[PDB]
């Protein structure tokens, strides 16, 4: 029904950039909005940025503000997600979310700077 | 109560070498198996290696060749060293006590499962 | 158990006091404990709901965790459905994450043939124009986890869990639950260890109702043990 796919994630060292991307299939993106969560390995899940259905309006997160730039593509049904310059802090993973209907978990990518 | 630590990830291109360390904590008097399991984001669990009291050790058709296990029961720890990293299990790692007999000196002891927080390892 | 054998009518009333506002929830349904489902609807009986319905969704169905669906060899292990029948008080203290804090009090208990839960609401500390009193928070609940932890002392049953919700501008605000439990009855409590229960909620508006309609359908699974 719905199904989500993440791809992206690639290890990077501190002050590198690299280009997350979510897909979606199921629904259409316009309509919902989507949500990026950073999971780091044993720590409980956090939320870093959000795209409203519109998507003239975003929002961060303090420890990430001002580094992420959130994009949305309708043609290619595809969110994507900057890093700017990474720093240890965002060793976590980063899971995609879209609540359509019920609830969504995206499968997720790996993202450690190391 | 057993608590498990990882530790040892790094960040391996093709062909590098990393150890992934997981540490049993607390009063065990012995661990019946050890086992390293990787699940990746879109895919089952699926078991890496596993080693034995008596030092019996099992890997995966394709895991066989490039991971070792070495595990210490005194110290009580499993050291994996994934020699010849390859791009394709750039998956999440997990360790697993299968046996954890903990006695206590007054002895009353528990018999349970356990599992320790992964551990982040990917390939470029 | 054998009270929820099959489909059990659910009856859910609430009385919330936040900041000074009233209102009054009354929301029915049915509960098929046996495959873990709750069917509920909880119309604000007052003109509107002051504060969004997500917030009070835990309020007002995690009350009801006694249709939850609990493996065979984890049975035993269901303290509401053993405290049950002489009913069971349970208060949660919810903080918000900087937006204040609620604190209710209810009373689950059987009445003829139907399940009866008694809830008084009370929230205090709130800023207006925020997640909760802006109104920001989308008609969606997601699905979460509630811990579960037994207490000799109390004699009761604790609860700790984080819920997020989902905001208009994307934001997610992440709200601290505890629950405390006291068992009414006099009889064994069968209180059990440690173990997680899995809730999927899904929202929707019925058509014909023009009042709020605040339909619910929710599947919860314990496990852990």
């Amino acid at each position: 029904q719905v199904q989500l796919v993440e791809n992206g994630g690639a290890c990077v060292k501190p002050g590198g950039s690299l280009r997350l991307s979510c897909a979606a299939s199921g629904f259409p993106v316009n309509r919902y909005s989507m949500r990026w969560y950073r999971q780091a390995p044993g720590k409980e899940r956090e939320w870093v940025a959000g795209m409203s259905s519109a998507g003239d309006r975003s929002s961060y997160e303090d420890s990430v503000k001002g580094r992420f730039t959130i994009s949305r593509d309708d043609a290619r049904n595809t969110v994507y997600l900057q890093m700017n310059s990474l720093k240890p802090e965002d060793t976590a993973v980063y899971y995609c979310n879209v609540n359509v209907g019920f609830e969504y978990w995206g499968q997720g990518t790996q993202v450690m700077v190391s | 109560q057993v608590q498990l630590v990882e530790n040892g990830g790094g960040c391996v291109k093709a062909g590098g070498s990393l150890r992934l360390s997981c540490a049993a904590s607390g009063s065990i008097f012995s661990i019946n198996r050890m086992t390293w399991y990787r699940q990746a984001p879109g895919k089952e669990r699926e078991w890496v290696a596993a080693i034995t009291s008596g030092g019996s050790t099992n890997y995966a058709d394709s895991v066989k060749g490039r991971f070792t296990i070495s595990r210490d029961n005194a110290e009580n720890t499993v050291y994996l060293q994934m020699n010849s990293l390859k791009p394709e299990d750039t998956a999440v790692y997990y360790c697993e006590a299968y046996g954890t007999y903990t006695l206590a000196p007054t002895g009353e002891g528990e018999y349970d499962d356990y599992w320790g927080q992964g551990t982040q390892v990917m390939v470029s | 158990e054998e009270l929820f054998t099959g489909v059990v009518p659910i009856l859910v009333e609430l009385d919330g006091d936040v900041n000074g506002h009233k209102f009054s929830v009354r929301g029915e349904g049915e509960g098929d404990a046996t495959n873990g489902k709750l069917t509920l609807k909880f119309i604000c009986t007052t003109g509107k709901l002051p504060v969004p319905w997500p917030t009070l969704v835990t309020t007002l169905t995690y009350g009801v965790q006694c249709f939850s669906r609990y493996p065979d060899h984890m049975k035993r292990h269901d303290f509401f459905k053993s405290a049950m029948p002489e009913g069971y008080v349970q208060e949660r203290t919810i903080s918000f994450k900087d937006d204040g804090t609620y604190k209710t009090r209810a009373e689950v208990k059987f009445e003829g043939d139907t399940l009866v839960n008694r809830i008084e609401l009370k929230g205090i500390d709130f800023k207006e124009d925020g997640n909760i009193l802006g109104h920001k928070l989308e008609y969606n609940f997601n699905s979460h986890n509630v811990y579960i932890t037994a207490d000799k002392q109390k004699n009761g049953i604790k609860a700790n869990f984080k819920i997020r919700h989902n905001v208009e501008d994307g934001s997610v605000q992440l709200a601290d639950h505890y629950q405390q439990n006291t068992p009414i009855g006099d009889g064994p409590v069968l209180l059990p260890d440690n173990h997680y229960l899995s809730t999927q909620s899904v929202l929707s508006k019925d058509p014909n109702e023009k009042r709020d309609h605040m339909v619910l359908l929710e599947f919860v699974t314990a496990a852990g043990i």
